[PDB]
């Protein structure tokens, strides 16, 4: 759980973070929309991504948010996006972080058709290693891993994002958005005790969506998997709780991969594989010792 | 196509608009002077004939209302895109703030009494065939024992839901009866949710919980979890804080899974009378 090429980049990012001192609004110039905007710090030559969460509550709670948020300066990993600072400005708290020029795998999957199995193996090692770091070194669970918050770059790192560091900032949020693609585990939907196992379920489900090119619930009929190769929120969620979990098509993916997702998508979280098990699963042992130019596949598909 | 302020029985010469009282999702609500009044300004499409006459449907109905537990509706003037609903101004604080204020004691006698006031108002509105559709403690006002219900009917014309991701406010879902919860989608429209007198009674049940726990139910849980738990009919009780069976049986009735088993506001008033 240590590498050198990775060793070079971490201090270098630390060195970069030396640049920042303190932050506030006029330091920053809006470049584009990705809510989070890519912005350019002028006091220091860094290009960062800054996310703006709109909260409107009195400072005693906002000060608690930022102290709890300050711990991210300390978590530092080759599998976690890099953090620079959090301040409050004009009814919005800003989190500015390392900018990843490739976007989310949500966004990568839109441009690609489907993501091939070997790249998905690599991303599995990255995600599994990130949660293990967090659990073991910060005693935190992610609580929402899914494609939109896993970021990729032309240099070839795959890292996690948007995890639950400040219990109170989640508290302070007035309203949530629910669409038709849910990645919440069956046990969280039922409101029972949960652990990093819930993140493992979310990871399995994300993997199947990226492999097939479609969010897999409800499962497609014979007609649309053939061509590949109007639902209310409550009944989608009830599908997740009471129907059997999704599965990869048996023809087009290796058994190791199928079994890997099947172990992630077990409904009972006690029987679901935990973090170390997956590190010893056949699928990622095979994938760990493999040569894919992930940066190469990326740039060619996205155009950079 | 038009609603002018001379159509109302409140003689009106001038209307002053003062400071904004607070932020909210449906229009803006300012202080006003007429005595003092609360003025809610709403914006509409220049020619959305559909929604403009739909709106007028509702507001002539309000003209027939007068009841000590319902805020006095005073008038509505139209001129697209700008509409205004003028009501009496509530002294005091919302029930939302009172329950969450640690310096105010809320004993079981008083909670029964507050609840009984809300029911009287609601049975009046129901008796006149008006559904609230957004009953909740931020829409009830309490000033040293005077309890008034506000913002009834607004939700139809509200647009508080407004791509393919439905916006959910904290507190909303736990007031929605299961029949409604089981139908939310990102295509859902306020004017087409299956509200009913039974759904209003459900919403009163959430207030009874909130009166005694001094917090909303499902406070811990994210929206998706709340939708599934409520849609399959899982509901909390008040035994964890030592509330007796009688105070808990009203919830069993108001939150009943099949609507027709939930009481009308008339029967519920009786049930509240029989508490210790
Ligand atoms: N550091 C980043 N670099 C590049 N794109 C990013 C970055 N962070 C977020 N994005 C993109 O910004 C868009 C919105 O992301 P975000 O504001 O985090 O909300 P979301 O991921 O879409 N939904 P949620 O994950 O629940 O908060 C997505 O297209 C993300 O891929
Ligand atoms: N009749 C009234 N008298 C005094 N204050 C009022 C009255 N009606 C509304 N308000 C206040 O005006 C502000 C805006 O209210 P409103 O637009 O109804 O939203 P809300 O009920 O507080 N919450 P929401 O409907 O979920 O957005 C709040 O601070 C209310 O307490
Ligand atoms: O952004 C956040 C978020 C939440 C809490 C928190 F403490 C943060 F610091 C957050 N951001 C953040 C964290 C670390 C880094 I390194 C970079 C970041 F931008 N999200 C959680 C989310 O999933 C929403 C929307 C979907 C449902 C659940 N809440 C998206
Ligand atoms: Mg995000
Ligand atoms: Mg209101």
């Amino acid at each position: 759980e240590l590498d050198e090429q990775q060793r070079k980049r971490l201090e270098a990012f630390l060195t970069q973070k030396q640049k920042v001192g303190e932050l506030k609004d006029d330091d920053f110039e809006k470049i584009s929309e990705l809510v989070v905007f890519k912005v350019s710090h002028k006091p220091s030559g860094l290009v960062m991504a800054r996310k703006l969460i709109h909260l409107e509550i009195k400072p005693a709670i906002r000060n608690q948010i930022i102290r709890e948020l300050q711990v991210l300066h300390e978590c530092n990993s080759p599998y976690i996006v890099g953090f620079y600072g959090a301040f409050y400005s004009d009814g919005e708290i800003s989190i500015c972080m390392e900018h990843m020029d490739g976007g989310s795998l949500d966004q990568v999957l839109k441009k690609a058709g489907r993501i091939p199995e070997q790249i998905l193996g690599k991303v599995s090692i990255a995600v599994i290693k990130g949660l293990t770091y967090l659990r073991e070194k910060h005693k935190i669970m992610h609580r929402d891993v899914k494609p939109s918050n896993i970021l990729v770059n032309s240099r070839g790192e795959i890292k996690l994002c948007d995890f639950g560091v400040s219990g109170q900032l989640i508290d302070s949020m007035a309203n949530s958005f629910v669409g038709t693609r849910s990645y919440m585990s069956p046990e969280r939907l039922q409101g029972t005790h949960y652990s990093v196992q819930s993140d493992i379920w979310s990871m399995g489900l994300s993997l199947v969506e990226m492999a097939v090119g479609r969010y897999p619930i409800p499962p497609p009929d014979a007609k649309e998997l053939e061509l590949m190769f109007p639902m209310a929120i409550f009944e989608l969620l009830d599908y997740i709780v009471n129907e059997p979990p999704p599965k990869l098509p048996s023809a087009v993916f290796s058994l190791e991969f199928q079994d890997f997702v099947n172990k992630c998508l077990i409904k009972n979280p006690a029987e679901r594989a935990d973090l170390k098990q997956l590190m010893v699963h056949a699928f990622i042992k095979r994938s760990d010792a493999e040569e894919v130019d992930f940066a190469g596949w990326l740039c060619s598909t996205i155009g950079l | 196509t038009s609603i002018f302020l001379q159509e109302w029985d409140i003689p009106f010469e001038q209307l002053e608009i003062g400071e904004l009282i607070g932020k909210g999702r449906f229009g803006q609500v300012y202080h006003g002077r007429w005595g003092e009044v609360a003025i809610r300004l709403i914006d509409i499409e220049r020619d959305n004939e559909d929604q403009l006459k739909a709106f007028k449907r509702e507001v002539m109905a309000y003209r027939q209302t007068r009841h000590e537990n319902v805020v006095l509706f005073m008038g509505a003037c139209m001129s697209p895109p700008h509409l205004a609903i003028i009501t009496s101004l509530c002294k005091g604080r919302t029930l939302y703030s009172v329950v969450r204020d640690a310096k105010i004691v809320l004993d079981v006698n008083k909670t029964r009494q507050i609840a009984q006031e809300i029911v009287k108002g609601m049975g009046y509105l129901h008796a006149k065939g008006i559904l609230h559709k957004d009953l909740k403690s931020k829409n009830v006002f309490y000033d040293n024992g005077k309890v008034v219900i506000t913002d009834f009917g607004l939700f139809s014309i509200s647009g508080v839901l407004q791509e393919d991701k439905l916006r959910i406010q904290n507190g909303w879902l736990c007031h929605l009866a299961p029949e409604i919860i089981r139908q939310l989608s990102p295509d859902t429209e306020e004017d087409k949710l299956p509200f009913s007198k039974h759904s209003d009674v459900f919403a009163l049940g959430t207030i009874w919980y909130e009166l005694h726990a001094r917090e909303w139910p499902f406070k811990t849980q994210p929206a998706e979890a709340i939708i599934w738990q409520m849609g399959t009919g899982m509901k909390p009780n008040l035994s964890q804080i030592g509330m007796g069976k009688e105070i808990s049986d009203i919830l069993l009735f108001c939150w009943a899974f099949e609507q027709e088993e939930r009481p009308t506001f008339t029967k519920l008033m009786d049930m509240l009378e029989k508490l210790p």
